[PDB]
């Protein structure tokens, strides 16, 4: 349904990545190394 | 009194256990490894060469563990208990002799240490070997410890015995609506493969290998293996039987349907389908590639121009297929005990060390190439500095594999886990039963109960009662009391013997007559045929009884499949039987008299041919008598003692043959959790958790097994005075009535000891943690947090620690000069007492503090007890002694157990135990409840009557609360009761509010972290079925995750601070409460390209 | 470990009979039943208190850390 914007099919191709909020992908504190440990999603978006 | 063969042949069991202990599979496997398998690995990987500098080589000459040639004594090993205390590894160094060439033509030996070998306890290399309990006391070791495990980084790890299907044997399996496949998982010394062998359609037989692209027609492969007459193919795989001819003839047509064949044509066909070899030796891609395809199709490597051996192997493969085609039930049970092998810790470690040494050699040669790639001044002197450096990887990987249980083997290429487990220290029987435990192969499709059922073929090999509960029911198995695991014997000394005994080699036999006489198979391989298979088998068994061949080699004949089978491989479970000849047993109690007097140990019964080991397969050819009185003139063997069909743990049960089997299995479970005595050095031990009974008693009714395993030396339980009666109504449903003032006098009194370990670790900035502290108040007294802390900052031995107090005052540097407090705080509902503070260092020069916290425990309401018969229960009520029923002498039961637990569970063994224990206490003698035996009930009744008690153990009691005679006679007597490790003090949990997982903003998951209880899908469904919408809301949002989100009414997107931050207006933002799980899921959906816009309406306005 | 002071069921003092029981068994050896009866342990609860005791404290004392 193209009544509303974003109903265009071209919005269904990955152009913008909505990087999630920090609370969605928490970074643990003092894990192994005194340094904070990040997580899989943050690592993947860094690589992207 | 003269020896009677019937009731005195059981002494063969203590004789056998004297030299072949319960923990002997591990011990023999490790001893064989460190004595010969190390030599074999060193000789296989003996010479690493370099492409550069041909006038240079490195030769591994000898390998030795823990001993040098400088002195006759061995090297000083850190004692295993010191390793346990210091959190290090009980290991001995590996030494090799190195022949490395010098630049000036110098030949020399050496004694080079290339790493550390984690030593099994009580092995040949262990310091506890043949220690006389005085050396054991000096080394702080219990003389009753099983041994057979490893101490890696202070942790006792046991490499569990592994079940697997036998390799290099044909297994035929059928199916419904799929067809018939039969496989041969063939494992060579360096490559493992499964020559799978399937039928596709039209009764057409195909060969399906991993390397081959598509399944090859069987006639093609049979012609490729030299068998190319195409009438002998059908003669070999069908013989003279008309049915098999018709079943097999279809795939003779497809042999010519493509084109008629020579050997080399089928060779080229099969070689066309080879997949790849990582693109090395590409110029072999011709008819020559089929040669490697066929030679690496199985374990029958062909090293000449004759293919008859592999050809006949494939032919019998096909013939088994064809018999299964003609009828099912010609397949073989995959759960048959004879079709499984037991691999042991020595074999595991041998293969792991092979991989580690291969890696070590590869990296050493890389270092050699890097050193010798320099053009000039390539001095040779001290070419072993690198080996001094590089020895750490062998030690590191060898320790890590045992510590973690994960075994990453690159050469063989599987990743298996759970090889090792932390040794159980709940009880002495817990440790002993953790040894002799077997884990079965995974990937089994646990949805079925196939490899879960008890098989009759495990009789006397695997305990029929010691199986776990819950999830590993029938998968984890245990060794029977009197068993042996065969070792590998070389088969070429005995193929020659088979030829001597009349076997004609398959190279002298024609195909037409092959199925006319019996074939002879050596480890699954048809080596020849023979006339008179019965006479051949008899001659072989005589030759083994006279010691001319290994007593572990098994010979048996198959009538349905015309085949005499000889097995020499290791991993086969076997047990000794008395040989019965001509209707008579061969022991005849002159040997028993000699055995008891001191001569003729168990091995001499094998040397004289009185006993012999039988594996599961020879038992098919045997006919065993259970007893002497049923020796009929057709029986081949006689049971040494039939109660050995139960394991070590199941031997704790008195009169198990009088119980329902689930009760015996449940007692096998409970005895491992019973609280008792751990070891003679249990107060020297500092374990993570240790429950100890204050006043353990040996059972009044014991068995032969418990005295064979020395359970009466470290018993876990007490002989409670028990009245079996309904009482007080607090004993319904397994619940027990415990006597107050029996608890007061120490009945069921135990304690728990818990260790906490902290390391003062040094840091790269040359800083480290410290344990300074113990700040005082102005009056001089320490603050309450430091009441029991001592000047050194470590809690004082003997002092009580309440919850919140510090017993390790550790300070951590803030730039790991300034120290932030990280003290170890006691978090316990009940106070503990510091009973031990150990200060030491580890092998890596780092401070190590271990504090032992002990805590006395009174049996309270809800604590669990059991009675050796699967009758467990919690304390329902604790009653005053004067409220208890009493007998004429004033005897008051310690425990009252409900009679309602008996009729449905049918633990008659428990009643017999009560009567036998009562007779034993009145007579002064400990009674026996041995399986299939024990003390007769009538003799116990005679003792009871002769002492003035009722023959059936029922006494007239008076009520303790009314004083009147109870109208029924009460079953009254002693029963051994075990207090189990499940105390309500460690189970009582209650959370109001507290820690939350930040990701989901929900309460945490564990009683340790003060977590909440999960209201799952099923509870939600129950609440829905009640129709309680508000309770649903309160439990699943209000009391779990209630987030006050901001929702824009225009676009259903969540905002913050009443701000749409997408419409940037804040006019349409409204406020509502949703689960934080819903908030998180919406935000995660927005992370993908899914926008779950919320549409909102007013609750009101009707 | 060490012999309990009192019988769990009766409360009768049995901790003063362990040594006399051991010496009855060793010196001028008696059967266990008659040794128990000679010490006054008449009731079967007090009998099992001594009959089933495992003297583990002697084994524990072999590892004395304050030699
Ligand atoms: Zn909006
Ligand atoms: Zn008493």
């Amino acid at each position: 349904d193209a009544t509303v914007p974003s109903g265009r099919p071209e919005t269904y191709i990955w152009r913008y990545l909505p990087a999630p909020p920090v609370c969605i992908r928490p970074s643990v504190m003092m894990q192994d190394s005194p340094a904070s440990n990040e997580d899989d999603l943050t690592v993947k978006l860094t690589e992207i | 009194d003269e020896i009677n063969t019937a009731q005195d042949k059981w002494h063969l069991l203590p004789a056998f256990l004297k030299v072949k202990g319960l923990v002997k599979q591990h011990l023999d496997s490790f001893n064989y490894f460190v004595d010969t398998d190390l030599k074999k690995i060193i000789k296989a990987n003996q010479l690493i060469l370099s492409d550069v500098d041909p006038e240079f080589y490195l030769k591994y000459v000898d390998i030795r563990v823990g001993k040098k040639s400088s002195s006759s004594t061995k090297d000083y090993l850190t004692p295993p208990h010191e390793c346990r205390l210091r959190d290090m590894t009980y290991s001995a160094p590996i030494y090799v002799d190195i022949e490395y060439t010098r630049g000036r033509n110098i030949i020399m030996h050496k004694d080079v240490e290339i790493g550390r070998m984690p030593i099994m306890l009580r092995s040949n290399k262990c310091i506890l070997y043949d220690a006389d309990e005085s050396k054991m006391a000096k080394l702080n070791e219990c003389p009753l410890d099983p041994g057979g495990y490893f101490i890696v980084n202070g942790t006792e790890k046991v490499i569990l015995v592994q079940e697997q299907l036998s390799k290099n044997r044909i297994i035929v399996e059928a199916d419904e609506k799929k067809g018939i496949v039969q496989a041969s998982v063939t494992s060579s010394t360096h490559e493992r493969k499964s020559k799978t062998y399937v039928i596709t359609k039209n009764g057409k037989i195909y060969l399906k290998h991993n390397s081959i692209a598509e399944e090859i027609p069987i006639a093609i492969v049979l012609k490729a293996c030299g068998i190319l007459s195409d009438l002998e193919i059908m003669q070999l795989v069908c013989g003279n039987d008309s049915s098999y001819q018709d079943i097999f003839a279809v795939n003779l047509e497809e042999s010519s349907k493509l084109d008629i064949y020579t050997q080399q044509q089928a060779l080229e066909y099969i070689g066309a389908k080879v997949k790849t070899m990582r693109r090395q030796k590409l110029t072999i891609l011709q008819e020559g590639i089929e040669a490697i395809a066929t030679t690496v199709i199985a374990h029958l490597t062909v090293e000449a121009l004759d293919f008859r051996e592999k050809a006949l192997y494939i032919a019998m493969m096909t013939r088994r297929v064809v018999m299964a085609m003609y009828n099912p039930k010609m397949i073989d049970d995959r759960d048959y005990v004879g079709n499984k092998r037991l691999e042991l810790a020595g074999q595991l470690i041998s293969l792991l060390f092979e991989d580690l040494f291969k890696k070590f050699n590869n990296d050493f040669k890389l270092s050699i190439d890097k050193v010798l790639k320099k053009p000039n001044r390539a001095m040779e002197y001290d070419a072993l500095l690198s080996i001094n450096v590089h020895s750490n990887n062998i030690t590191s990987g060898l320790n890590r594999a045992i510590s973690t249980g994960n075994w990453s083997l690159k050469r063989f290429k599987m990743e298996r886990a759970g090889v090792t487990h932390v040794l159980s220290r709940l009880s002495y029987i817990s440790a002993l039963g953790m040894m002799t435990r077997i884990s079965s192969q995974f990937e089994k499709s646990r949805k079925v109960s196939g490899p879960r059922a008890l098989q009759p073929s495990q009789f006397g090999m695997l305990c029929t009662a010691d199986t776990p509960e819950g999830e590993a029911c029938g998968l984890v198995k245990n060794l029977a009391l009197m068993t042996h695991i065969t070792t590998d014997d070389e088969e070429e000394p005995i193929k020659k013997l088979c030829y001597v005994l009349g076997v004609e080699d398959i190279t002298l036999i024609d195909s037409a007559s092959l199925h006319l006489n019996y074939g002879v198979y050596l480890n699954g391989t048809l080596i020849g045929s023979i006339r008179f298979p019965t006479k051949f088998v008899t001659q072989f068994r005589h030759l083994r009884r006279t010691g001319k061949v290994s007593e572990f080699i098994s010979i048996y004949s198959n009538s349905h499949q015309m085949a005499v089978h000889i097995a020499t491989d290791g991993g086969r479970i076997c047990r000794p039987l008395i040989i019965v000849s001509d209707g008579q047993s061969r022991v005849k109690d002159i040997h028993l008299r000699k055995l008891l007097d001191g001569e003729l140990d168990f091995d001499d019964f094998l040397k004289l041919g009185l006993v012999e080991y039988l594996d599961v397969n020879e038992e098919n050819d045997s006919y065993i008598a259970l007893y002497e009185k049923d020796i009929v003139p057709s029986m081949t063997h006689l049971e040494i003692e039939p109660f050995t069909i139960l394991g070590a743990v199941a031997g704790l049960i008195p009169y198990p043959h009088h119980n329902q089997s689930p009760r015996n299995t449940y007692q096998c479970a409970m005895g491992k959790q019973a609280i008792g005595a751990i070891a003679y050095n249990q107060f020297k031990r500092i374990d993570t958790l240790l429950y100890l009974m204050t006043y353990p008693q040996q059972p009044m009714v014991k068995t032969k097994t418990i005295e064979l395993i020395d359970y009466d030396k470290l018993p876990a339980g007490q002989n409670a005075t028990v009245a079996v009666m309904s009482y007080s109504g607090y004993d319904i449903e397994d619940a027990l009535v415990l006597n107050k003032s029996s608890i007061d006098r120490g009945f069921g009194r135990c304690e728990t000891r818990r260790k906490t370990t902290t390391v003062l670790k040094r840091y790269a900035n040359h800083t480290q943690d410290i344990i300074g502290g113990m700040r005082v108040d102005e009056n001089g007294d320490p603050i309450w947090q430091h009441q029991s802390l001592g000047p050194d900052g470590l809690g004082e031995v003997g002092m009580k620690v309440q919850s919140g107090q510090i017993y390790i005052n550790k300070s951590v540097p803030t730039n790991s000069t300034q120290y932030r407090e990280a003290p170890v705080i006691y978090r316990g509902p009940e106070p503990s007492h510091i009973d031990q503070v150990m200060m030491s260092v580890s092998d890596n020069d780092q401070a190590l503090i271990k504090v032992l916290l002990r805590q006395n425990r009174r049996p309270e309401l809800g604590d669990k007890f059991s009675s050796r018969h699967g009758q467990k229960g919690v304390c329902g009520i604790i009653v005053k002694q004067e409220d208890m029923p009493f007998n004429d002498q004033g005897i008051v039961p310690d425990i009252i157990m409900n009679p309602h637990g008996f009729p449905s569970r049918m633990t008659v063994g428990k009643m017999i135990e009560l009567i036998s224990g009562k007779a034993g206490v009145l007579n002064g003698t400990l009674e026996y409840g041995t399986c299939f035996g024990g003390s007769k009930l009538e003799d116990m009744s005679k003792i009871l009557v002769d002492q003035g008690f009722n023959y059936s153990g029922k006494d007239m009691l008076y009520s303790g609360i009314t004083g009147e005679c109870l109208q029924a006679y009460i079953f009254f007597g002693p029963i051994y009761y075990q207090k189990l490790k499940h105390m309500v003090l460690d189970k009582m949990h209650a959370r109001a509010r507290g820690p939350r997982a930040v990701l989901t903003r929900q309460p945490t998951e564990g009683r340790s972290r003060d977590g909440g209880l999960r209201l799952g899908e099923m509870e939600r469904d129950c609440v829905i079925a009640y129709g309680a919408s508000q309770l649903l809301l309160e439990r699943l949002m209000i009391s779990s995750d209630a987030f006050e989100v901001d929702v824009c009414d225009k676009c259903g997107l969540m905002g913050y601070s009443g701000w749409c931050t997408t419409c940037k207006s804040a006019e349409n933002i409204i406020k509502m409460t949703i689960p934080y799980a819903a908030k998180l899921l919406f935000q995660e959906l927005l992370s993908m390209n899914i926008a779950p816009r919320l549409r909102l309406e007013d609750i009101f306005q009707q | 470990m060490i012999v309990p002071v009192r019988c769990f069921s009766c409360g009768k003092v049995v901790g003063d009979k362990w040594e006399s029981y051991l010496n009855l068994l060793q010196e001028d050896e008696l059967d266990e039943g008659t040794a128990l009866s000679r010490l006054g342990l008449k009731r079967y609860c007090c009998r099992r208190m001594i009959l089933t005791h495992v003297d583990l404290i002697e084994k524990f004392l072999r590892y004395n850390p304050l030699e």
